[PDB]
């Protein structure tokens, strides 16, 4: 009934009660049931996707809407990676040139060959 | 004992016998093995050169490792089925 | 002296009834026997040759009842390669722990079904020595009525739509099957396992034949459109059917697309590749997320065997060594792992409690340890878990079908993740949690269980320690199929 | 917590409190078998292992080296470099 | 080889004449009546006939067996399950054990190790001690160099030279 | 003897003989037994160590055949490289102590034969994994710890939490593990071979698409595994296993195996530009992620865990600044503290009569844990990286090769470290302020039987305690020397700026992270006894920013509800209404109704009259007319009687 594929399953049913979704877990846990673990009354009548409304589905979270917590996430995302972008034209430059290196760059010593070494070569 | 058949070929002989047939079908698939342990030898060969060598890998086996990346798109299974159902120059 | 041992034999078998009521000692001594015989034979195998080693013709016209030396041979063919005997091997050492799997359940007519289970893993043993189309093709379709009546008299309350679905589903792809049979025997004017690699039909021929044979492919290694008898069939069965099925039949038709489809459909088989990729990828994917929503505990074993035989087609019609090594490995260790889920599923746990519902099952480890243990060591043997075989066969076939299509290939790769998400579901849900309230204590796993499942579990061991004990069979025959011209 | 448990059941990791009367008999022998594979397997892998430098002389990867250009220069095959 | 008793046999089957059916014969939640059918279970425990009767003998000594056994074998596993019966150990063989631990388990150890073994023979070792013969035909100098020597001078060999002839066996290619 | 066969072999026994021999040998000996194996197995790796300090000569040992196919060989192969040796001895004196530590953390728990069992099964699929010597055993070895991981996070079956969270957290890593399959399928295609040595042979030639391909796969999976941002969830939802299971899966263990990953990887890895930058900032997100949560959540466990991937985010920061030994220094370090706290935490866990783990539930416990007291604060001055302990020359150094870095976009991360470094002061004095210092929160019979614990509790922590102090200064010129050759990593001359890292550096840019994480730890602990309103105002913008920080920034909300629960829904709508809804109507449920339908029509075709003779005389008038008229249009054309046949079968059949 409450969620959306719960009202998309609603015209298979028939000779079915059609109960009201509600997930084992947001039940209270001091009432006393059958099985205090799945917390559940011995014959009590089974929602269609029940497996989604169980003790061992998702945790379903309480205390964000979904869509609310969906803006904080991508909101903190993006912060995070503006503020990062934005930094990189802030920076300083350097102290010191990068270091070269003898024997024209090494290029004999990182395999090579004269017509290859643009290709494995160093800053000479 | 190390027995050595014989080496037969899918084009000198007729497909209506089916010994020669058969035989240049294993003829070219041994051949294939052959080929494949020459490439193994080459790859043992060349870890060997880069255990030995440290850190002038680079440079003591660029040739090795060149031979054994030039070998392994070619020394490899490739089946009697595509040479003896087609003929090349035909 | 060959009449006198059979009927030598078959009064053995008449006094042995008249004495025993039951038949069930004989039919695993003749088992073991088959074993020991098979064994003998592949001693007397040599590797060292491509052609076909034990041959014999049944029903020739020179001699109708027995074996033939003759000019001319228009009967059936049977021999075999190391590709027919590694599966002549499984078939054989699955044929007694089928026999011994219904020991005790079976109570009201007994010697019906043990008849029916043998004769069954017979025809399914003759189907892997079969040499002519025709041949293959009788054989191929023996089983169905013997399926027929062991689903129908045996099994659960729906026990009648599962043996009507056995018989239809499997019927109306081999019919198909059947028609490009017919085309093959009328152009070629002959079938024959041997000769059918040097015939060359023409393309556009090729490409009508090889529709027929696909189809029924299909249907019996179950692809996406048709998936579909298959978890009602096993949901449904007997144990021994369920367990001669999901680790016999699927894998026969495994060995069909090698020994029918790769010979001479080369020049079709490269054009239609992509559409194999397509319904492969589809069946495993679209399977494996099927099976996330399942009340039921032997389906979920059945929607796993789909999404296994998935893995293995792209690793047959990959063109290359491996893949098709790897799905001739992932066969031979699916038919090993999985029969031990479907007993875990229909042996230890529907004679106790005679219900297979998913909801009343929780917390099995407080009563049964063992059978906890065996749960969870089959279950990441089923999923792709390494040392086992399954990723041994998993991993070759992936990487076969990266190989052919590489795009395909990395979308297949997350096969290792789909396969373990339903199977761990199913496994931290029977193992934990307190026991259930629905459950009542029974007996802990008996010695034939853990018998059978011991065997089962070795024979994926050795195979996943070292999968090279097999490859003096397969050397050949993992250069046989390739068309890289 | 020392709660009371059912004895009906084996398993073969012991069960809940498993403590048996003659553990120390019974350590002896996992002294013996555990000492006695550890020994056996130490001894029986000593051949399989070697160094990873000194196994073989840099005259065979000169040689080597050498027996690779001659293989690159029958086949006419460039470098990666030079397009 | 071995031989049965018939009066045995038949004063056995008017014994379970006047006995309960065995969905009663333990249903009584005490020995004197469940003293003597545990004989019962006793006397269906061991072994009446032997081989060379079952050949030679007639068939309603055989139906007569047959009843006999079936109704014991009922006699013995049903006061097994209620309650020799009252007893408590572990040395038992059930039906199968007797051909699985020593005809199932020895032929599928011998499958192994024939597995194992015939890996021997295959195209890996055969194909590298071909190659080896091949180079040692074309170069046989290197017969004369010492044993360690020998190694490196064939895998030198095989990294100068193809040793296929597979562009040999391609004659209509080339 | 053989030192490369028995560190293999023995947690092997150590494994195998609880298992066969737990009902007959007992817990009181298994318990002793398998710590002894465990104990000699780390004094043989120590050993090897030392003699491995003598010469740079690693060891082998060969065995049988995997699997010999045309262009591929896998062989069982274990070497210990001077970077397995690193990360060995770290995991098996941890492995060692933690076991000792388990002796008396489990001294009335039941199940300890099993337990033992699978600690020391974890050992040694671990060992597997590092010692390996090609992708294959690495693969096998890092499969075998997920499966541990889901048997040793859910060792109380009966508890539903403990369960679900070994599903999520073996479900994580088995998305990893698809993305190894794939990579090792690449790795299998362009080399052609699984080993080390061959790989790294060839791998400066290969074309850098594919390694790109290849890094980003296994990424992938070393970023699943090492609990990155997009895969943190079930570090935090590990804490349902016990204490020790803690110590072992998140000091070292199975969190190091991710970097064990890009540090083989490494010499295949400096041959791309392109994902060693993403490993980076992935990185710089995670150090700043985990340090946020970890301010703001209240658990001991999950503050310690998010402390953890704290530290893993900088050392794969280390690993995206081509300076591997940093980051392999940093590995060996962060061990010995995290085994440390964790163990103190369940010290403290241990000692409360009510077992509770809510720090705004402990008060002050410094009067009556003063051993507990000064090991965890060892251990917080340690990962504080304040000097003269370890975590300084392994954290510190990190943070300013981020400056001293050749490219410029580097000095951006410099800060995002250093934030995360004054971060990781603040919360780990809030886990040393509200457990010891504090007015207390507990009833008072608590503070009646506060004690200390055994000595098979306090002695581990007094050896890594030992350990987390000296072993950066005398294990400092093995992994941070300015010339050294003992790791075999070859760092391509441009990618390595250690040389200008040390000193470029500002008086500045040293001085800065050392006294401002003093300063920030000295005032977070004076502000929150003498004010301590600045902390518990109710302003509702701060709490709710607060409980987003609380809820691990909220990210499994966003996992759970549109992934995990979206993929649920899209399963059961294929589960119903493709595979059971529309593959039936092209099935044998459409195929009963058509049949049903066309089988009544034809039946019923000859329903009507009561005479048979003028039905069925009537019925031979229309065919031998119809055909007629039929064939007298078929010659005209053959395409206007197509639809005339199919409108006759509509009206026969229906
Ligand atoms: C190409 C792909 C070929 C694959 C096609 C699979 C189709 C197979 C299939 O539907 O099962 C069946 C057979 O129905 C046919 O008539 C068998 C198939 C009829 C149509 C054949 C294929 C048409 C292809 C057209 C080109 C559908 O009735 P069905 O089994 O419920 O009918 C059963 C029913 O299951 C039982 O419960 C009843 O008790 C029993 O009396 C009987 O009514
Ligand atoms: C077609 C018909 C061919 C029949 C061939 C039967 C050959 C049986 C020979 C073995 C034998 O000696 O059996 C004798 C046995 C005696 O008959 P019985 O009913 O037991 O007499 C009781 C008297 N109080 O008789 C029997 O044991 C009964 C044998 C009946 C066979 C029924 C087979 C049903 C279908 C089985 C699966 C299909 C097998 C084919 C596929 C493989
Ligand atoms: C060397 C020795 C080989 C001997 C092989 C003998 C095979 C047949 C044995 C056999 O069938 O016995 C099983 C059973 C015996 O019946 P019974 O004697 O009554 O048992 C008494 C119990 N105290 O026999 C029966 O009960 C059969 C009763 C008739 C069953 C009819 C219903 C099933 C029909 C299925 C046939 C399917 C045929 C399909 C067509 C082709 C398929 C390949
Ligand atoms: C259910 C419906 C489906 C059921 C279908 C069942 C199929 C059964 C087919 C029977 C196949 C019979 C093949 C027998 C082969 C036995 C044999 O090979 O040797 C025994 C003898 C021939 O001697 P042989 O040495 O082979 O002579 C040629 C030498 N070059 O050959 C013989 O004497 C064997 C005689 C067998 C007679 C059986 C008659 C039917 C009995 C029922
Ligand atoms: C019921 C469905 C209907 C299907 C109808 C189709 C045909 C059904 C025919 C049923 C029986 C088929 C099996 C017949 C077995 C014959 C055995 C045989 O042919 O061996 C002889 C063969 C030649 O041997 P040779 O050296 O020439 O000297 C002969 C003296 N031994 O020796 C060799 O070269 C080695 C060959 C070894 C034989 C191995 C055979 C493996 C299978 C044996 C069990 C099959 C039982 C099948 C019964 C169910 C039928 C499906
Ligand atoms: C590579 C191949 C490795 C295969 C190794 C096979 C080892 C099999 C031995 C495991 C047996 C241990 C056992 O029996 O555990 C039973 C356990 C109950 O634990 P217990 O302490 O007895 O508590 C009793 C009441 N709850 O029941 C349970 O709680 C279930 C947990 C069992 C743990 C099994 C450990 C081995 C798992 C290896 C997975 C291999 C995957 C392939
Ligand atoms: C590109 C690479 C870089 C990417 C970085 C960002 C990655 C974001 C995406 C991450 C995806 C991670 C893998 C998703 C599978 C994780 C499964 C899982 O964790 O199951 C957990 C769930 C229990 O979780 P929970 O109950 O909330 O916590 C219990 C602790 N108290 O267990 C259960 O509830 C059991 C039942 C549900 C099991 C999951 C079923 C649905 C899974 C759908 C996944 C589909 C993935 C493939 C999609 C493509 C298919 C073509
Ligand atoms: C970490 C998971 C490992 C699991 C180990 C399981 C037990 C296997 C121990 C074998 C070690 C060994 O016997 O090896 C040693 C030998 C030799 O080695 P070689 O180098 O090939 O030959 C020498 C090459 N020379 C000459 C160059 C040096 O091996 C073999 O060739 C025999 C292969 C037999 C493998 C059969 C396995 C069957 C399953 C057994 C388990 C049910």
């Amino acid at each position: 009934i409450r969620a959306s594929f719960d009202k998309a399953e609603e015209p298979m049913l028939g000779d079915y009660p059609d109960i009201d979704p509600f997930p084992a877990q947001l039940k209270n846990p001091y009432k006393k049931y059958d099985d205090q673990q799945d917390r559940r009354n011995l014959e009590e009548p089974l929602s269609v996707n029940d497996d989604l409304y169980d003790m061992w589905s998702p945790d379903r979270f309480t205390h964000f809407k979904n869509q609310d917590a969906l803006k904080y996430f991508i909101g903190f995302l993006t912060i995070f990676f503006g503020a990062s972008y934005v930094a990189t034209y802030f920076v300083p430059e350097k102290a010191a040139i990068p270091r070269e290196f003898p024997y024209e760059g090494l290029w004999k010593e990182s395999g090579g060959t004269e017509k290859s070494k643009a290709f494995f070569g160093q800053r000479s | 004992e190390h027995q050595r058949p014989e080496l037969v070929s899918f084009d000198d002989i007729n497909y209506n016998d089916h010994k020669k047939v058969r035989e240049a079908q294993e003829s070219y698939t041994r051949e294939q093995f052959i080929r494949l342990e020459a490439l193994k030898t080459v790859r043992k060969a060349l870890e060997k050169c880069y255990e030995e060598s440290g850190p002038n890998h680079f440079e003591d086996c660029k040739n090795l490792a060149e031979q054994y990346l030039d070998m392994l798109p070619t020394h490899r299974l490739q089946g009697y089925l595509g040479y003896q159902r087609n003929d090349p120059s035909k | 002296f060959l009449t006198s041992i059979l009927l030598s034999s078959l009064y053995l078998f008449n006094r042995i009834l008249a004495w025993q009521g039951n038949v069930k000692h004989f039919y695993l001594f003749a088992s073991n026997l088959l074993l020991l015989f098979i064994v003998v034979l592949y001693i007397n195998f040599n590797t060292f040759s491509n052609s076909f080693q034990f041959n014999f013709e049944l029903f020739n016209s020179l001699n109708p009842f027995g074996l033939s030396n003759s000019d001319i041979s228009n009967g059936l063919l049977f021999g075999i390669d190391g590709l027919s005997l590694t599966f002549i091997l499984l078939t054989v050492l699955l044929i007694p722990l089928t026999l011994l799997g219904n020991w005790y359940n079976i109570n009201f007519n007994s010697n019906l079904y043990y008849t029916l289970v043998l004769a069954i893993g017979l025809v399914i043993l003759l189907n892997f020595w079969a040499l002519d189309y025709i041949s293959f093709y009788i054989l191929f379709e023996a089983t169905l009525p013997l399926l027929f009546i062991l689903i129908h008299i045996y099994g659960s309350s729906d026990s009648e739509r599962a043996s009507f679905y056995v018989l239809m589903f499997t019927l109306s792809g081999s019919l198909f099957m059947l028609l490009s049979i017919v085309v093959i025997s009328i152009v070629l004017n002959t079938t024959n396992f041997i000769n059918h690699n040097l015939f060359v039909l023409s393309l556009d021929l090729q490409t009508i034949i090889w529709l027929g044979l696909f189809i029924a492919i299909m249907v019996k290694t179950p692809l996406f459109p048709i998936h579909v008898w298959l978890p009602v069939v096993h949901s449904e069965s007997p144990l021994a059917g369920s367990m001669i099925l999901a680790g016999l039949i699927l894998k026969l038709a495994l060995y069909a697309i090698l020994r029918l489809l790769l010979p001479l459909l080369c020049e079709a088989q490269i054009l239609y590749t992509p559409m194999i990729y397509i319904i492969s990828l589809l069946t495993i994917i679209l399977t494996s997320l099927a099976t996330l929503r399942q009340i039921d505990l032997k389906v979920i074993i059945a929607y796993s065997s789909i999404s296994h035989m998935g893995i293995a087609i792209l690793g047959v019609c990959s063109n290359t060594s491996l893949g098709i090594y790897g799905s001739i490995v992932l066969g031979v260790a699916h038919g090993f792992v999985s029969p031990a889920l479907f007993l875990i599923v229909g042996g230890i746990l529907y004679d106790r409690y005679h219900i297979r519902i998913v909801n009343y099952y929780k917390g099995l480890t407080t009563y049964m340890p063992q059978l906890a243990t065996y749960i969870i060591i089959l279950s990441f043997a089923n999923i792709g878990t390494p040392l086992t075989g399954n990723f041994t066969g998993e991993f070759l076939s992936l990487q076969g079908g990266f190989i052919r299509n590489p795009i395909i290939g990395g979308i297949s790769c997350i096969s290792v993740l789909l396969a373990a998400i339903y199977q761990l579901k199913l496994t931290n849900k029977l193992t934990g949690g307190i026991s259930s309230i629905y459950m009542h204590r029974t007996n802990d796993v008996t010695i034939r269980e853990k018998f059978i499942m011991n065997i089962l579990i070795i024979s994926t061991l050795i195979i996943g320690i070292c999968p090279q004990i097999m490859y003096n069979l397969l050397y050949w025959t993992v250069n046989n199929y390739i068309y890289i011209i | 917590g020392r709660y009371p448990f059912p004895k009906d059941v084996i398993s073969m990791t012991g069960g809940w409190w498993a403590n048996p009367s003659n553990w120390k008999l019974n350590g002896l022998f996992a002294t013996g078998i555990a000492v006695g594979l550890a020994l056996w397997v130490s001894t029986a892998t000593l051949p399989y292992t070697r160094r990873r430098e000194g196994i073989t002389s840099e005259s065979d990867i000169s040689k080597w080296n050498a027996a690779a250009g001659v293989w690159r220069e029958r086949h006419g095959k460039i470098s990666t470099g030079e397009a | 080889l071995r031989a049965y008793n018939e009066e045995k046999e038949l004063a056995l089957k008017q014994r379970l004449s006047q006995l309960p059916p065995p969905g009663k014969a333990f249903v009584t939640a005490k020995e004197a009546e469940l003293a003597e059918l545990a004989e019962i279970a006793a006397l269906y425990k061991t072994d009446r006939v032997g081989i060379l009767d079952i050949l030679l003998l007639g068939n309603k000594h055989a139906r007569l067996y047959r009843d006999n056994t079936a109704l014991l074998k009922d006699y013995y596993y049903n006061g097994r399950r209620i309650l020799w019966e009252i007893k408590r150990e572990g040395a038992e063989k059930e039906d199968w054990v007797n051909q699985m631990y020593f005809l199932y388990a020895p032929s599928l150890i011998l499958l192994l190790i024939v597995m194992v073994y015939k890996s021997r023979e295959d195209i890996t070792f055969w194909a590298k001690k071909e190659l080896d013969q091949r180079v040692l035909d074309k170069h046989p100098e290197i017969n004369d160099a010492p044993e360690n020597e020998r190694d490196a001078l064939i895998v030198e060999r095989i990294i100068a030279g193809d040793y296929d002839k597979l562009a040999s066996l391609q004659k209509k290619a080339t | 003897y053989n030192a490369i066969s028995l560190i293999i072999i023995l947690p092997c026994i150590s494994w195998l003989f609880p298992l066969f021999f737990g009902r007959q040998l007992g817990y009181v000996f298994v318990t002793r037994m398998t710590s002894t194996l465990i104990i000699i197995t780390t004094l043989i790796t120590y050993y090897y160590f030392y003699q491995l300090l003598g010469n740079n000569n690693p060891i082998n040992l060969e065995l049988f055949n995997y699997l010999n196919i045309d262009y591929l060989d896998i062989n069982y192969n274990f070497e210990i490289d001077a970077l397995t040796i690193t990360m060995l001895l770290a995991i098996t004196t941890i492995s060692s102590m933690v076991h000792i530590y388990s002796i008396g953390y489990m001294e009335t728990d039941p199940h300890q034969v099993r337990f033992f069992s699978l600690l020391s099964m974890f050992t040694f699929w671990m060992i597997i994994l590092v010692t390996g010597s090609n992708y294959f055993v690495l693969f096998v070895g890092w499969e075998f710890i997920g499966v541990t991981s889901y048997l040793l996070i859910s060792f109380w079956v009966t508890r539903l939490q403990a369960m679900k969270s070994a599903l999520s957290a073996v479900l994580m890593n088995r998305f990893g593990d698809a993305f190894f399959v794939l990579g090792l399928c690449v790795i299998a295609y362009v080399f052609g071979t699984l080993n080390y040595s061959t790989i790294f042979a060839t791998a400066y030639l290969i074309n850098t698409d594919l390694l790109v391909l290849i890094m980003l796969a296994l990424f992938i999976a070393a970023m699943a595994k090492s609990a990155q941002f997009g895969l943190h969830n079930w570090l935090t939802l590990a804490m349902e296993g016990p204490t020790p299971v803690s110590s072992l899966l998140h000091a070292a263990t199975l969190v190091t195996a991710g970097i064990y990953l890009l540090l083989r990887s490494a010499n295949i890895l400096e041959y791309t530009p392109t994902v060693l930058f993403i490993i980076l900032w992935i990185g710089a997100l995670t150090t700043l992620s985990a340090g946020l949560i970890a301010i703001c959540s209240n658990d001991l466990k999950r503050i310690i865990a998010l402390s953890t991937m704290s530290q893993l985010g900088m050392m794969t920061i280390a690993i995206g600044l081509s300076a591997y030994n940093l980051a392999l220094f940093h590995l060996l370090g962060h061990a010995f503290f995290k085994a440390l706290l964790f163990m103190s935490a369940g010290s403290i866990i241990h000692s409360i009569l009510n077992e509770s783990q809510d720090i705004r539930t402990y008060g002050g416990l410094l009067s009556y844990l003063p051993y507990t007291y000064i090991c965890i604060t060892i251990a917080s001055l340690s990962l504080m990286a304040m000097p003269g302990l370890t975590g300084y020359y392994t954290k510190d150094i990190i943070i300013e090769s981020t400056y001293g870095s050749y490219s410029i976009s580097n000095y951006v991360v410099y800060w995002i470290a250093y934030l995360s470094a004054v971060l990781t002061c603040v919360y780990s004095m809030k886990i040393l302020y509200l457990t010891f210092y504090s007015n207390p929160n507990n009833n008072t019979i608590t503070y009646y039987n506060a004690h200390e614990s055994n000595i098979y509790i306090t002695l581990p922590m007094f050896i890594l305690a030992i350990f987390a102090m000296f072993a950066g200064w005398i294990l400092k010129d093995i992994y941070l020397g300015v010339g050294t050759d003992f790791v075999g990593t070859h760092i391509l001359p441009n990618n390595f700026s250690y040389f200008d890292t040390e000193f470029s550096i500002t008086q500045f840019y040293k001085l800065l992270p050392l006294i401002s994480a003093i300063l920030v730890s000295i005032l977070i602990v004076v502000l929150n006894e003498f004010f301590a309103i600045v902390f518990n105002l109710n302003n509702k913008y701060i709490n709710t920013v607060y409980s987003i920080f609380n809820q691990k920034l909220v990210s499994d909300q966003i996992l759970n509800h549109f992934i995990i629960f979206k993929g649920l829904v899209t399963s059961g709508n294929i589960a119903h209404h493709v595979d059971k809804g529309s593959l039936y109507r092209l099935g044998p449920v459409g195929i009963n109704r058509l049949l049903n339908k066309a089988s009544y029509n034809v039946i019923n075709l000859s329903s009507n009259t009561r005479s048979s003779l003028s039905m069925n005389s009537m019925l031979i008038l229309i065919t031998i007319v119809s055909l007629l008229l039929l064939v007298l249009v078929m010659n005209v054309n053959f395409i206007i009687v197509i639809p005339v046949l199919i409108s006759i079968l509509y009206i026969l059949f229906s």
